[PDB]
């Protein structure tokens, strides 16, 4: 009918408005539009691919960009702990003067953001020191992103489209990515933090107009080539040696000296120039394993056809398992979306208490923004690695081609598996929640030592065998005389020692019964959410309610009211109550780290010592009594520069309750209503003049569910991030 | 010390050429 | 047996009007006529809502919907046990006749009709969703 | 207007003493908002004795109705045009039920 | 009977034309005359379109670069006070 | 039940207009004060919406023992006008008067 | 439109057939049930979705199954 | 609203640990989890939970400790009833113990 979802006949026919909604909700599930081939939909990811990676470098140049043009980076450079850094200039024609005037920070001669997102310590860090350099590397990334912009292109082109067994060469792929796109670009990086980086923190200024004449080591290559490495060991830059100045500075390029450099707070530099080196030749070494074209390497169907325990306890084992893998572009997404999320969690983890960058433990806001930010996004990439595998299992499983194996044994004790999670997930909440009432009821009562107060005595043993000493465990690391602490007590135990046992950093923070309940509340979180997508995935094929489930395909709004009804039967429905959950658990996770960091920030630990076991206490303590500054943004005597942040809080909880409207209300409600109001235009004078084209219809069910969904999530994430800036930003 | 001018105006250009290699790419990809 | 011819000329039931009958609908895409034959003069209730006098002899009665002439010859046959007759009128002046499609209701079995969707297996036979990527076909079922 | 009313005292038992506030009046018990103190005042109710007689022939009442639900149901039950004898129910509700029961409260 | 087979269609589906009427005469010749002379390059749709863009395009940075200065705009004037204070020092 | 289109339609669109004449002032008032606009807010000080009927309804209860109810000596509450009713030393009841806050809440 | 398939263990009962609001089914001669009938979905063109056929079914699992498919005016059940 | 009645008025209910006026702290508490729960019933749908019951059916099955009485899950309209009377319990709730801890404690 018409030609807009022109992959999509059945959507094009349709008469109604859900046609352009559908529309744009089905554009990238390739594999269902019309005609589509197998070697025809993996050139089209691979463009799209190519137009994903130029997105990208052109967002990192326009950051770039827009620091050099309207930012303060060689003002911050001067002063890294007593300026503001600029994220980019504003012009708002609807900004009233005391706006404009309340806006203008930084230094800046104009109305500014002030930025959370860390660039300013990254960049320094790495060496860069003007705007000039900033410019330089935005028009590098521009053009960076056209060319691979002109790939995309080019690849799409019949002679340089690549067939369709190229695709499925996993074994060259691996090797490639391992050895190149991981090993070659460490050992780059080693380069760049060798010759600009580390000069540049001591004050040599080195660029590509002089970077053939200056000598990155006193010695030069021979003790590399000579096999006498641990030169470039020698001479660290010491104790006192002062950022980006030759003052106390070495002249070492490659040490192992652990723990912080103690004016910046952050991990010495010739440490991550030796991480990263050591990483290349890891993963350049890692990237020789599979066999190409010369007759050597492994063979990775046949690694996987020989690894079956021959007392038959996993079956066939992982017979077949190459082919169900190569085939399927779902199980490869999910593995890779849950690998990476996983890995986003564990530089979450890792930035806050080993950062990385110059100046960045002392900037408090950003340090909050960044574990925040990057917790959420992790959560969101697990939803997606368990929706995926959902989705493999409809549409991609073939049971025949993996009869036996540890894909069909553990499809064959999904009861036993979804049965043990609620298990765990029921007893955590039980016992987690319970032991929050009966410390508030405690409280309540005037009786604070009547609380149930459990030590977390195994994370603080693990602390321990660490090296922290506060604990009194004396074992490993905090035992003077072990083998462990002799072995490194050369090489990177001082540092380590030193810095872990400081509370001045979040090395390894002193944790007490607040940690163990909150922590458990996590594994709450975590427990229920996997629950949620496992029973999804196991039951994705079919169930006891809906046997014949693999027939409907991965969503679908339910199979109607009989057989006692069945909404939210799908396993798509079941990504969708889990993204709930998920959401809740990064919510307890990153409430947490905030109140935990605010009173070690303030320099007050009693605060969250105190008042975190019990909810009373996370309740007035950390919600009510941060949110004061942030609701004052704007009030009757006037407004200052938090009230963006007071307005986009407001503007969140909007967003979330307006998502409560499609999730609690159906949609046949909407449709008579929408029957009533069609009825009025067409009977009303000079309005019945103009007609639809498209039929108007409530949203369909499954798009109502999206529909909420995102109102919910975005209001969620909006919220969060007005109080967490505002309160941190307001104080620090 | 500050950008200047041309510079503005040779990253605006730059980006306005990779805008037209983004809807090649585009239109590529569409048919 | 023969499909009937719609007589325009039936009257149509006593009824004072609605908002809820026909729309533009039936001018541009189609409309729907249900024909039956009263015992007597009684009311009924109209499937857009609203009481309404069924006249004694033939009646006719446009609708906007297939549904909607089910509903009311489902109440005539359970409540008045009367028989009726539903149409398919089309802008270009095309009546199709819908409604016994054979002259013998639906629900009891005739001579002369032939089976369309059947299957000739059990619903757990179908394959899997995997043997049908990349043919067109609708899915398991479609094979 | 210096003492709070209360007419709820919880047991001793987990802590929850507490709850007993400090009232006034040598009083420790659980603040009421339900206004009954106001209301026994406007009625002219001064001792508890007054108040315990309340509770006693609200009681018997309560017994009363009790005794009708069960004897008009199972002993006594009014037949279909009983009930539909709607003049006669409202004549009885608005002058016997609400006249009589202001002109009752009026005295 | 409220239903026709041909010829009745339009009243059968109740096709009417409730406040419609049939006029060739409404307005002045000389008044018409100028209307259809002015209104006649924009009787195309790609003309309209690109009169409606230029002008609306023209006349927004029109006002972006000058016309928000003319009428004094808090955003062109710029801050005044000096920049706000922040917390720890920081500027 | 034969015109039901009609009314779900009107009041469909009463309460359209309600919304966005009601809650949207308060959103507009919320974008102005946080852009630093005040004078361009709906308040008793900038842009008034006064609720000038019920003032007026206030104002005749008020004047009301003087001519229209002459046997009453005062006003049926102190809420419509006149003096602060005190016991105790706190406010029993007093004048409540209607701005521009109190057309947008009802509404 | 959607689809609306019949399997084989089918007992002829009429009840699908019964529930259609849109006359979608019908009954068949067939050979492979005591009934001697089988149920057909001649006018799927018709077929809304509602699922009341399959909420009568009483076999187990369902013998006839109704698959949601590209919706079009009479599908989507509008009347303007 | 949110700041000066909101946040400003709870003072008084999130204060109230240790006091007499601490039970309406954790009515407060416990109001905000209940209507929270109801947000489960709410935006769920019950053949998600009828498969989670299939599986713990299993387990029970497993050790003979299935109930002959066949476990379902609530039906849709009872989900639905579930969910709204969670819902308002809970919001009500919250309110009023925000408004008795408030108006006792400043009153
Ligand atoms: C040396 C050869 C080489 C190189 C450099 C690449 C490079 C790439 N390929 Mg592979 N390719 C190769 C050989 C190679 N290919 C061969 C031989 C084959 C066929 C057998 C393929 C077949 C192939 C396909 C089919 C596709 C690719 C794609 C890609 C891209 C992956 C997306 C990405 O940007 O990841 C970036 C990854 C890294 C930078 C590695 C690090 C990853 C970790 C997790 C990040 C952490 C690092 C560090 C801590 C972070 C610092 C953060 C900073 C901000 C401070 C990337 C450009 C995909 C695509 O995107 O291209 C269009 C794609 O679809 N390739
Ligand atoms: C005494 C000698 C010995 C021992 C101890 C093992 C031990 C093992 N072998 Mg065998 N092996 C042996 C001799 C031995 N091997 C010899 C002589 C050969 C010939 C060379 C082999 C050849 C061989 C092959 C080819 C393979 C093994 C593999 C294995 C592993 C799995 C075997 C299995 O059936 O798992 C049974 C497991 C299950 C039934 C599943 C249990 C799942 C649990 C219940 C889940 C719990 C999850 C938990 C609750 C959630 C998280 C917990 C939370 C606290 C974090 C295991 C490590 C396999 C392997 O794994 O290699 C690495 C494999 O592929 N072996
Ligand atoms: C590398 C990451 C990656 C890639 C390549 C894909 C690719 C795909 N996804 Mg997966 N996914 C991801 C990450 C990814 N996803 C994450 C992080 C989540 C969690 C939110 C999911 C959860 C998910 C679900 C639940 C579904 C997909 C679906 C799809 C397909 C169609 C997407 C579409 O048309 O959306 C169009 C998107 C919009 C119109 C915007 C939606 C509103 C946004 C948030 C604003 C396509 C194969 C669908 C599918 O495959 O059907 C079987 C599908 O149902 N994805
Ligand atoms: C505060 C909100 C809240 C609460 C308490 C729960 C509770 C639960 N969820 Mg539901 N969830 C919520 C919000 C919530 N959810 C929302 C908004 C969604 C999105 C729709 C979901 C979607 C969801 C899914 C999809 C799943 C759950 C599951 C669970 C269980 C997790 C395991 C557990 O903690 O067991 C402990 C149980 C509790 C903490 C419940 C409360 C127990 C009370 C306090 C016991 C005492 C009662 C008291 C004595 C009785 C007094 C009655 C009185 C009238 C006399 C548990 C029943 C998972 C599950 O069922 O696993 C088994 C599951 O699969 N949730
Ligand atoms: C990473 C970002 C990204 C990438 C790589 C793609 C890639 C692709 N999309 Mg997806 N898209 C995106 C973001 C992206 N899109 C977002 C945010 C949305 C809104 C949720 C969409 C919604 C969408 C629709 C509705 C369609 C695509 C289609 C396409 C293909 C052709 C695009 C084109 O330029 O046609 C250029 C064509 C024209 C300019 C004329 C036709 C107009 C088309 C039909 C709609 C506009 C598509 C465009 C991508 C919308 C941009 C959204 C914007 C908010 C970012 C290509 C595979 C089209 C395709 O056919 O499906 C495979 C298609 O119909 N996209
Ligand atoms: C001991 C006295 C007694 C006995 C043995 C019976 C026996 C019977 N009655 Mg009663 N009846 C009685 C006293 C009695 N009635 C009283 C005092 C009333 C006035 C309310 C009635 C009014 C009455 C009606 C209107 C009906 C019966 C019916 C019945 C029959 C079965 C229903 C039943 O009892 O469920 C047992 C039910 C309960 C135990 C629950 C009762 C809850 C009570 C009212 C307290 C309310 C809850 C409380 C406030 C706590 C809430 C928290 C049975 C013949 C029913 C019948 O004949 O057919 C269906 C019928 O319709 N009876
Ligand atoms: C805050 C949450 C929220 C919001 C904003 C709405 C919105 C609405 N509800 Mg919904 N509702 C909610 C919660 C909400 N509901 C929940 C939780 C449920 C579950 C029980 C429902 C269930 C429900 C029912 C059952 C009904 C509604 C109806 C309505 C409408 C009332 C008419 C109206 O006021 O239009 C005016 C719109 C607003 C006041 C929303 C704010 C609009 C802003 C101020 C305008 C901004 C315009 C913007 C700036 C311009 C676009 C720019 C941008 C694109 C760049 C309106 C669309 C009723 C309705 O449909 O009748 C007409 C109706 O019957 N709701
Ligand atoms: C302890 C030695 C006995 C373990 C029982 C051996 C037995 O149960 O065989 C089952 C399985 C090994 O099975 P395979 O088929 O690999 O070997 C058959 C064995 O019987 C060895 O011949 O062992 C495990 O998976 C459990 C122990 C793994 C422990 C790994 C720890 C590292
Ligand atoms: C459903 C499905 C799917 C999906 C899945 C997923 C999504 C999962 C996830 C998963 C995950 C997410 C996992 C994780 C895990 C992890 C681990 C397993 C780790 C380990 C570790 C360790 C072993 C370590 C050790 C150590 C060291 C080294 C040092 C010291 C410390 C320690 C001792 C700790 C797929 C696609 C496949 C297919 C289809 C179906
Ligand atoms: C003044 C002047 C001038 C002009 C200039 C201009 C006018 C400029 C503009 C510029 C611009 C205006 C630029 C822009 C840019 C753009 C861009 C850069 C874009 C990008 C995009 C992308 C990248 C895309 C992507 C995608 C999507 C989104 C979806 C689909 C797929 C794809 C991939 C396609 C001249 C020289 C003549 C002369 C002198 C003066
Ligand atoms: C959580 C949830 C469930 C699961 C909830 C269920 C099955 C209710 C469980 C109630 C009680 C706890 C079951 C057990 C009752 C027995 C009488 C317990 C006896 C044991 C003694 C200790 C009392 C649904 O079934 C559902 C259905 C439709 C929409 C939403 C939902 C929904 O959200
Ligand atoms: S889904 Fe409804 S309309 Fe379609 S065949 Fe079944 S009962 Fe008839
Ligand atoms: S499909 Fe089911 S309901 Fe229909 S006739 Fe066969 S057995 Fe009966």
């Amino acid at each position: 009918a018409t030609k807009f979802p022109k992959f999509s006949q059945g959507l094009a026919k349709d008469p109604t408005t859900r046609r352009i909604w559908y529309g744009i909700a089905t554009a990238h599930d390739f594999e269902s539009h019309d005609n589509i081939t197998e070697e025809s939909l993996y050139q089209k990811i691979f463009a799209s691919h190519f137009g994903q990676l130029a997105i990208i470098f052109l967002w990192t140049s326009g950051n770039l960009f827009h620091v050099a043009w309207q930012g303060n980076f060689p003002q911050w450079v001067q002063d890294p702990l007593h300026v503001r850094p600029i994220a980019h200039a504003i012009w708002d024609p609807h900004f009233g003067q005391p706006a404009v005037e309340a806006f203008t920070r930084g230094g800046a001669q104009g109305p500014v953001n002030i930025a959370t997102s860390g660039v300013y310590q990254w960049w320094y860090t790495i060496g860069l020191r003007t705007n000039q350099d900033l410019f330089q590397g935005s028009v590098f990334l521009t053009i960076l992103s056209g060319l691979f912009l002109f790939a995309g292109w080019l690849h799409l082109q019949p002679r340089f489209q690549p067939a369709l067994a190229w695709f499925k060469n996993a074994e060259s792929r691996l090797n490639h990515h391992l050895s190149g796109l991981f090993g070659v670009s460490s050992l780059a990086w080693t380069g760049h933090l060798v010759h600009v980086a580390i000069p540049e923190a001591r004050g040599q200024h080195v660029r590509w107009d002089n970077f053939l004449t200056t000598l990155p080591h006193p010695q030069g290559l021979a003790p590399f080539f000579s096999g006498n490495w641990a030169v470039y060991a020698q001479n660290p830059d010491s104790s006192a040696h002062l950022f980006g100045t030759g003052e106390g500075s070495g002249t070492a390029i490659l040490t192992f000296l652990g723990g912080f450099h103690p004016q910046t707070q952050s991990l010495w530099l010739t440490d991550i120039a030796h991480h990263h080196l050591a990483i290349a030749v890891v993963f350049i070494l890692a990237g020789h394993m599979y066999r190409t074209n010369f007759g050597i390497g492994h063979t990775m169907q046949e690694i996987l056809d020989a690894h079956t325990p021959p007392g038959g306890g996993l079956g066939a084992g992982h017979k077949g398992l190459f082919d169900t893998v190569n085939n399927s572009l779902h199980f490869q997404l999910g593995l890779a979306l849950a690998s990476v999320g996983t890995i986003t969690s564990l530089v979450a983890q890792h930035m806050y208490s080993l950062p990385p960058y110059a100046f960045l433990a002392q900037d408090f806001t950003t340090q909050a923004s960044l574990y925040t930010h990057h917790q959420y996004i992790a959560g969101f990439i697990l939803c997606g690695a368990f929706a995926h595998g959902a989705i493999f299992f409809v549409r991609d499983y073939d049971p025949e081609q993996n009869k036996g194996n540890v894909l069909a044994r553990i499809l064959d004790h999904k009861e036993a598996v979804i049965s043990h999670l609620s298990w765990v997930s029921l007893f955590l909440g039980f016992h987690t929640l319970g032991l929050y009432v009966h410390n508030d009821v405690m409280q309540a009562f005037g009786t604070p030592e009547k609380q149930i107060l459990i030590e977390p005595v195994f994370a603080q043993w693990i602390q321990a065998a660490q090296g922290k000493t506060l604990y009194g465990f004396d074992l490993l690391l905090s035992q003077s005389n072990s083998a462990a602490f002799s072995a490194g007590q050369t090489l990177w135990l001082p540092g380590w020692l030193d810095a872990i046992n400081s509370n001045s950093n979040s090395l390894f923070l002193t944790i007490g019964p607040g940690d163990f309940l909150v922590h458990h509340a996590i594994a709450l979180g975590l427990h229920t959410t996997t629950l949620i997508l496992v029973k999804g995935a196991l039951d994705a094929r079919g169930s006891k309610l809906m046997p014949d489930k693999k027939d409907f395909g991965y969503s679908f709004p339910c199979d109607g009211p009989g057989r006692g009804g069945t909404c939210d039967i799908s396993a798509w429905d079941a990504f969708y109550l889990a993204v709930f959950w998920m959401l809740n658990t990064i919510g307890w996770v990153t409430f947490y780290f905030h109140w935990k960091h605010l009173g070690i920030w303030q320099g007050n630990v009693n605060q969250f010592n105190e008042s975190s076991t019990y909810l009373m206490g996370w309740l007035r303590d950390y919600l009510w009594l941060n949110s004061s500054q942030l609701i004052n943004g704007y009030n009757p005597f006037g407004m200052n520069s938090l009230s963006v942040w007071a307005w986009m809080f407001l503007f969140g909880h909007l967003i979330y309750a307006t998502g409560f409207m499609f999730l609690i209300s159906w949609r046949g409600y909407w449709q008579e209503l929408i029957e009533t109001l069609a009825w009025a235009h067409e009977r009303t004078p000079l309005a019945n003049l103009v007609r639809w084209r498209d039929k108007p219809v409530a949203l369909s069910i499954v798009q109502a569910r999206l529909v909420g969904l995102a109102h919910f999530s975005a209001g969620y994430i909006l919220t969060y991030a007005a109080f967490l800036i505002a309160s941190t930003s307001g104080k620090f | 010390m500050p950008l200047s001018d041309s510079q503005i105006f040779i990253a605006l250009f730059i980006a306005l050429l990779t805008g037209i290699l983004a809807v090649r790419l585009g239109l590529e990809l569409y048919s | 047996w023969k499909p009937p011819t719609l007589d325009p000329s039936t009257p149509s039931p006593i009824f004072g009007g609605s908002t809820g009958g026909l729309l533009r609908k039936a001018q541009i895409e189609e409309f729907y006529v249900i024909t039956w034959d009263a015992k007597k003069e009684q009311v009924f209730e109209m499937p857009t809502g609203g009481a309404a006098i069924m006249r004694s002899g033939p009646n006719l009665l446009k609708l906007a919907r297939k549904e909607q002439c089910l509903a009311l010859l489902t109440q005539l046959r359970n409540k008045f046990k009367t028989d009726g007759q539903i149409y398919r009128v089309f802008p270009d002046g095309e009546v199709q006749y819908l409604h016994p499609k054979d002259g013998v209701y639906p629900e009891k079995v005739n001579a002369g009709r032939t089976a369309v969707g059947a299957k000739d297996r059990s619903i757990g036979k179908n394959t899997n969703p995997v043997a049908v990527k990349f043919t067109g076909k609708l899915g398991t079922y479609d094979v | 207007i210096h003492i709070k009313p209360s007419a709820q005292v919880v047991w001793p038992v987990v802590g929850q003493e507490i709850l007993n506030g400090d009232v006034g009046g040598g009083f420790q018990g659980v603040q009421i908002t339900s206004g009954f103190f106001q209301l026994w005042r406007a009625s002219g109710i001064t001792s508890e004795l007054q108040l315990y007689s309340t509770a006693i022939g609200g009681l018997v009442l309560a017994a009363a109705m009790f005794f009708a639900g069960w004897f008009h149901y199972h002993k006594a039950a009014p037949k279909l045009e009983w009930f539909q004898n709607v003049e006669s129910m409202l004549n009885h509700h608005l002058a016997g039920l609400l006249g009589l029961g202001s002109l009752a409260w009026a005295g | 009977s409220e239903y026709f087979d041909l010829d009745d269609l339009e009243d059968t589906t109740g096709s009417w034309e409730l406040y419609g009427q049939e006029d060739e005469k409404r307005y002045p010749s000389l008044q018409a005359e100028f209307f259809n002379r002015a209104a006649a390059p924009l009787t195309r749709r790609e003309s309209l379109l690109a009169f409606t863009f230029v002008g609306g395009a023209g006349s927004l940075l029109l006002w972006g670069a000058k016309g928000s200065k003319d009428v004094a705009l808090p955003i062109q004037q710029g801050p005044k006070k000096g920049g706000e204070k922040g917390p720890r020092g920081k500027i | 039940i034969r015109h039901r289109d009609a009314i779900v339609s009107h009041l469909n669109w009463v309460c359209i207009f309600l919304g966005f004449h009601s809650f949207g002032l308060y959103i507009h008032n919320d974008t102005m004060s946080a852009l630093g606009r005040p004078q361009d807010m709906f308040s008793d000080t900038a842009i008034q919406l006064q609720p000038v009927f019920a003032q007026w309804i206030q104002n005749t209860h008020l004047s009301a023992p003087q001519f229209t109810a002459p046997n009453a000596l005062a006003p049926t509450s102190p809420v419509w006008g006149g003096d602060v009713v005190a016991v105790g030393g706190k406010v029993a009841a007093m004048p409540i008067t209607l701005g521009t806050a109190d057309f947008m809440v009802h509404h | 439109s959607h689809a609306v398939k019949i399997y084989d263990t089918c007992i002829g009962c009429t009840q699908c057939v019964r529930a259609c609001p849109t006359d979608v089914l019908e009954m068949v001669p067939w050979d492979g049930c005591k009934a001697s009938q089988i149920a057909s979905a001649p006018r799927t063109e018709d077929c809304v979705g509602c699922k009341r056929c399959e909420s009568a079914c009483p076999t187990d699992f369902l013998s006839v199954r109704v698959y949601l498919g590209s919706e079009t005016t009479r599908s989507m059940g509008l009347a303007y | 609203w949110l700041r000066d009645f909101l946040w400003a008025q709870s003072s008084q209910v999130i204060q109230s640990y240790g006091s007499a006026l601490s039970a309406y702290g954790l009515i407060f508490l416990g109001a905000h989890f209940i209507w929270a729960f109801s947000l489960m019933f709410l935006f769920s749908g019950r053949g998600y939970w009828q498969e989670l019951i299939e599986s713990i059916v299993w387990a029970h099955n497993k050790l003979k400790v299935a109930p002959s009485i066949q476990p379902r899950a609530l039906s849709i309209t009872q989900g639905r009833a579930v969910g709204v009377a969670h819902y308002l319990l809970g919001g009500i709730a919250t309110t009023w113990s925000f408004f008795l801890a408030r108006i006792i404690a400043v009153g």
